């Protein structure tokens, strides 16, 4: 009831209760959870990566991956504090049996979530970080506070190298905005959008995919544990999507660019009534064609101030940034420091594999275990007229094929559905008729469609394409619930086929499952 | 379990099919154009594979040479004109010898050049391609060919032996498990 | 007397020549035809000016580039099937950029790049099709075009305006002196 | 009459009569003469540049260009030496109106040669460099020597990295075997055969020729002095040369090494007779195809003693000689120092432009300084048959060429008149017949013919192609004396053309003629 110890600290009366926590604490105290909890303000105020909870708030979830930085949370003098048992956390443990890399990423005890004490806990392989900050980083944060709290929504452009700190630092951003409660009597939440323009680690969407976001909650998780927000009292909720379709937007500029001014666009929109900052997070380039998109965006945005998380960065990238940044005649450019395993390839395949098993429906979102062989797919229909058909056909992007070979390449890949808003968006493309071949869309040019009149609602994993009978069909698994399927006449709904990165752990899943719990799998050759 | 290695290719059969059209004379008018565009279909084929996502180098080499062979011996209208063979030839061999050293470094070129068994002429053809006045078609011709025979010695004979009815939920009556792919 | 500067063409008609066999548009069904029978005449001209010696790097590169686009459109059975296509692309712009940032060199490639003027598109583009996956059609495509024009307003513009008898002894009573190369 | 001096030294009685120099010495002394003289030891002994005089000795005229080491004299005790004033080299001098890079090449003083004196020489940009030679170098030659003196005849391999002092070695070593006389009562002088396998700079040919040279008399002279010995008491007579048009023997090894091959094989021939030890001087390659091609052409000749002039050379070739070496089962190999501006590409050329200009007749061989523009060509016919034609046609190596294109191609280029022995050489090639256009002979495969049935009879230069008449004819202009011309029957003799570097030195040649005496010369653009 005083456990002490280097990394965590101090406490007081730790009552178990019915499987939850309830702690006294009389003096500042700081505490290294791990696992999945809820923490719930019972008198006093507490702190947890960013955000500031006091006693009239809801139930927080919290989410702490074994792999990222474990939020640290600080707690004030002469406080109360209730952790409750993460219910659907059970659901996503499970997910250790589709996947041995989704195994060590918790807490290997009993409970749900296991306090630390500098050793007693982090099992072998430790490599147990933790989450801290550069004074500068805090202070810059309350200047941009202060600063806001006197003037319209600001718009923060984030950027700088590889990893340096640009996530992390947008994750505080974001809370510390939301959560401030400076003096105003608490005007409990205000509203952030995050708009998201990382095509290779996105968070709020898979990998592949850009995106505008709206939080009413604080943001305490990582990109896997919720890489799939639902579409359309709400704490995420996703307004647009597009799909670049390439982990690199390196494949075509223009088309990145315009995908920035729709969503843009649509967030002026929404702004123009409540006032709503927002926090946009670019990619990692810093030299090349990188570094010209980045100068266009500040064009294209006009971002009220600009955070370059390098503070050494080489004198070309810093002095391009600076000339486009004063060309808007007048936009704030500071620098910060940077406080410098898994590599970004597989936190990514993460990210896909979790969108994939995400159920189609609390606090967040549901997980569904069952490994995606044994799923029943949704047969659509490939011969008819463009009213009975379902899919208006298959389009490319970057690259095209020959007839024959696209039954091949498509099959076993990840596709993506998007909706077509105005007819003004295949206006210059063989659409396919009445009509045994797949419905293959001639793109020559190699463009993308449009952002302008055509959206993304979700990716699809095709699992099986059968044009050899009295009825062409392809069967596909996706997350997308049945409501939003069924309402839309297929007439308007394409398939985009581009790069996205084979997900390869499809395959190999079945297997895992049925061994674990204890014959020609294509593409999977096992050696022997 | 570590023992799960992913390729493009469906199943082996495929592999094996490929391998037969590429070399048709170590595998076994109108014979010579049935050969032709078998080889065209193969190239198509890896071409599809690469975009497919991992695929070993010296499969995506042998595409690459393949492919120039072909256009050199096409006559009729299209025969590229002499320059642009010499192009495709460069091209397809700088990224070979490029691949090859590469992969076995942890020294110089020719160095790990000796090491794998690579003639030192393919490095030097390589060097010259690429900084000075692409070398000509004589030279060209029949270094890929030999280039060929070598790939076919270090990979290919190792792969075995030579002898509002749209959206309708699936019957959770009628349905089976069964492997992402198969129908 | 050091102001002799030795060209493989004959003289300067020739040279502005060939400038407008390349690029009919600025200069200015048959038609089509006759204008691509012009631009192959002319990429055989320059070739054989590289074999004689000392050519101008620009003028080797738009030589490439345009017996590139030259196949890419060719029909009638001998359209390279498309892989030899985006290896002659490919080639064609690895000898264009290496020869520009060799040339203006004392620093990194972006920076000489920048330093010159070349949109660094190009040199990731050289870079890419060099170590990896050789790039699409379409980018390769685009990518050409822009850079023939790019060469057309660096060097092209600047070249001028757009408007037993077997052996028998040479008389010593009828031979008068002359240059070599005149009859 | 005791003329002391840093570089030279002393003297004794300097009697100047008629144009001569006697001059006597009563003890050891060196001199450095520069210029173009004449030596006939009266009294004594005398050594130059590895050669040893004595008096029962011809005339000996050296020429000592500004360019090289020039040779240093040595006299031993009570001798008497007589310097008389060389003949030929007036018209030598002369070539410096056809190229400035002749003129300071020799004394600019009055007479033809001047002795010198520490700095009372060597006008202005002097970088007069002196022949000398490491102990160790000498006394190689010496144990090389010695053994010879008591075997049949040997051949010595010489090879090296670039600017080692293969060709330095090479002359001292062809002249101490020929001059020794020992003590078998002088015999006077041994015979020498030079094998020349280095098309980038050769010796006793113009660049891009292989060939066997037989030397009676000492060699004291640069490259650019005899690159035309006579064809067929004959000082120096070429026994067999071999096109291979191109400066770099990496573009058809093959070829290189049959060429090897056929002139080795005369070589033997000839040595079967007569005692005459073979001097062998390769490339400069030590690294890749190069290396390669000299491990192969020791496994050929089987050289006696290979000779590496590095001593500090990479591990890589050192080795792979060494296992080449020691393959032929017993090969002395020794490695010797190195002691490391006109650059390879102008001396090279000077070469050509020297040849082109040789009189047809160590003492030497004279010179013509008319401009080539001026001589007379010869003209050949093109328009007959095989048997009054003249040329058989026109053969291109390493690379085709369009039948239209190929008239000005050739056109203003260097090629080489090969003579056909046998009939079986031009077998698997359409040969043209009886016959306006030039009788090209189509030859697809690219090897150049073969070197067992055809010989080159020297370059020839064409000064314009005028086929657009009723008389098909080429105006060339060669070197060759007409006697040997005519001797051919015109049914054996194609053109050969690679590439040789254009000689651009030939059109300028008349312009600085006019000038320094003292209008639309093609391929030359005047800047003005
Ligand atoms: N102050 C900090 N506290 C805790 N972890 C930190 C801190 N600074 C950096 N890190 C670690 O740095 C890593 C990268 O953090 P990010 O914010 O994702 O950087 P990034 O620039 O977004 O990386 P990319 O380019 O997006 S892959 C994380 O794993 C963090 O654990
Ligand atoms: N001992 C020496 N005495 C005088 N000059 C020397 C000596 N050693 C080297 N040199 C100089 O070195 C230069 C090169 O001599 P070479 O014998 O031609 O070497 P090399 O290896 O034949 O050069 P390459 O490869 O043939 S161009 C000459 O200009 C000589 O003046
Ligand atoms: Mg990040
Ligand atoms: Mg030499």
């Amino acid at each position: 009831m005083h456990h002490s110890s280097f990394q965590p600290n101090n406490s007081n009366f730790q009552r178990k209760a019915g499987g939850r926590l309830v702690l006294s604490t009389p003096d500042v105290e700081r505490f290294v959870i791990l696992g999945n909890y809820g923490v719930k303000v019972h008198q006093g105020e507490v702190t947890i990566a960013g955000a500031t909870l006091t006693p009239i708030d809801d139930v927080q979830w919290v989410h702490a991956p074994h792999c990222h930085a474990l939020p640290v949370l600080r707690t004030a003098n002469d406080t109360v504090i209730e952790l409750l048992p993460c219910p659907t956390a059970q659901g996503l443990r499970e997910l250790a049996r589709l996947n041995p890399l989704f195994g060590r990423l918790w807490n290997e005890t009993s409970d749900t979530f296991q306090i630390i004490y500098t050793s007693a806990d982090a099992p072998k392989r430790t490599s147990l970080r933790e989450l801290a900050s550069h004074p500068a980083w805090n202070k810059k944060i309350s200047e941009l506070l202060t600063s806001t709290r006197r003037k319209p929504s600001p718009i923060l452009f984030i950027c700088g190298p590889k990893s340096s700190g640009k996530s992390t630092f947008g994750r505080l951003l974001t809370n510390r905005l939301m959560t401030d409660r400076a003096g105003h009597k608490s005007r409990s939440w205000k509203p952030v959008m995050v708009l998201d323009l990382d095509p290779g680690q996105p968070e709020f969407s898979p990998p592949g995919v850009v995106s505008l976001t709206k939080l009413r909650r604080p943001n305490l998780a990582p990109p896997f544990c919720h890489p799939g927000l639902s579409f359309g009292n709400e704490g995420m909720t996703t307004v647009r999507m597009h799909a670049i379709a390439s982990v690199t937007p390196a494949l075509d500029p223009a088309h990145f660019i315009a995908c920035a001014r729709d969503l843009f666009a649509y967030y002026r929109r929404s702004a123009s009534q409540e006032n709503i900052p927002l926090v946009v997070n670019t990619p990692g380039w810093i030299q090349g064609t990188g570094l010209d998109l980045l100068a266009e965006l500040i064009a294209v945005l006009r971002p009220t101030e600009v955070l370059y998380m390098s503070e050494d960065g080489p004198e070309e990238t810093v002095s391009a940034l600076r000339e486009a940044c004063a060309s808007s005649s007048t936009i704030p450019f500071t620098m910060l420091p940077s406080q410098p395993s898994w590599t970004p390839a597989t936190l990514r395949s993460m990210a896909m594999q979790s969108y994939f098993h995400l159920s189609p429906f609390g606090p967040g979102c549901e997980w569904n275990p069952t490994p995606l062989t044994h799923l029943c797919p949704w047969r659509v229909r490939l011969a008819g007229r463009p009213d009975e058909r379902g899919v208006l056909g298959i389009v490319c992007y970057d690259h095209q094929y020959a007839p024959e070979l696209v039954s091949d390449a498509i099959n076993g890949m990840v596709m993506g559905l998007v909706r077509i808003e105005k007819k003004e968006a295949l206006r210059g493309l063989a659409v396919p008729g009445d009509t045994p071949l797949l419905p293959l869309i001639p793109n020559p040019t190699g463009s993308p469609l449009s952002p302008q009149y055509t959206s993304l609602v979700g990716l699809v994993l095709i699992r099986g394409v059968s044009l050899t009978a009295s009825n062409p069909e392809l069967h596909l698994l996706t997350p997308v619930p049945p409501s939003v399927l069924h309402s839309f006449r297929g007439d308007e709904l394409v398939l985009v086929a581009g790069k996205f990165d084979a997900p390869t752990w499809a395959y190999v899943e079945g297997l895992y499952w049925k061994s674990n719990s204890k014959d020609e799998v294509p593409w999977v050759e096992m050696l022997h | 379990m570590v023992q799960y290695i992913f390729t493009p290719w469906r199943n082996r059969a495929e592999l094996l099919a490929v391998r037969a059209q590429f070399y048709p004379e170590h595998t076994s008018f109108q014979d010579d154009e049935h050969i032709r565009s078998e080889k065209q279909k193969a190239v198509a084929r890896v071409s599809m594979w690469m975009q497919r996502g991992g695929c070993p180098h010296m499969v995506e080499s042998t595409a690459l040479l393949v492919a120039a062979i072909l256009s050199d011996e096409a006559q009729g209208s299209g025969a590229a004109g002499g320059y642009a063979v010499r192009a495709a030839y460069s091209a397809a061999f700088s990224r070979f010898v490029t691949g090859l050293l590469d992969s076995h470094q942890d020294q110089s070129m020719y160095d790990v050049a000796k090491a794998v068994g690579l003639p030192a002429a393919f490095v030097e053809l390589r060097h010259q391609a690429t900084h000075e006045q692409l070398p000509s078609l004589t030279r060209l011709r029949s270094a890929a060919r030999r280039a060929l025979e070598w790939i076919w010695w270090y990979y290919w004979k190792g792969l075995g032996p030579v002898d509002q009815s749209g959206w309708v939920l699936y019957d959770e009556k009628e349905w089976v498990p069964k492997p992402i792919g198969i129908v």
